[PDB]
């Protein structure tokens, strides 16, 4: 595990959990 | 043409990337357009919910990247989308951390040059990397009103 895979990866993360409530 | 779209939807970007910075760079001015309204208070409302994440990543981000942030940040896009989807959602994402990230580079001194460095990365991949997914979602105003 790199850094940028590592931030992309919280970034989705994020993502999906803004999706959620939107 | 695609060439022709591909321009006009990167100059659309790049001015809303442009004020969503300018509005995390302490400068209050009314927003240009209803999308910028809208990415505005999206993008704010995402770093609301997740601010501590938000500044760690900048940092961790800023002290592992080096000379050139904007070619970081494709790699950092290109990794959250590395899925092969794409939705508004991770959109937002990536102007809440292009806000921080801005606003931790006039902390440290930085000119804001380095601020449109970062608006014209992601004008560059969304308006010509992504053009076809933003098309065929109705670009900003799309993103407008899908957040209604």
């Amino acid at each position: 595990l790199w850094a940028a895979k590592k931030y992309g990866q919280q970034l989705r993360r994020m993502s999906d959990e803004f999706d959620k409530g939107q | 043409g695609p060439l022709s779209m591909s321009c006009w939807l990167r100059e659309q970007t790049l001015l809303l990337a442009e004020d969503y910075i300018s509005f995390c760079s302490g400068i209050q001015q009314t927003p240009p357009s209803e999308s910028a309204e809208a990415m505005r208070y999206l993008a704010k409302e995402m770093e609301q919910q997740h601010r501590t994440k938000f500044r760690s990543l900048s940092q961790e981000f800023l002290d592992t990247c080096g000379a050139d942030p904007s070619k970081c940040l494709q790699s950092v896009m290109r990794e959250l989308v590395g899925d092969g989807k794409m939705n508004w959602g991770r959109v937002v994402s990536i102007f809440t951390f292009t806000g921080v990230l801005a606003s931790e580079l006039l902390s440290r001194g930085e000119n804001s040059e380095g601020s449109r460095r970062l608006a014209e990365t992601i004008a560059d991949y969304l308006g010509g990397e992504k053009q076809d997914w933003l098309v065929e979602n109705g670009g900003w105003e799309g993103f407008c009103r899908f957040f209604h």
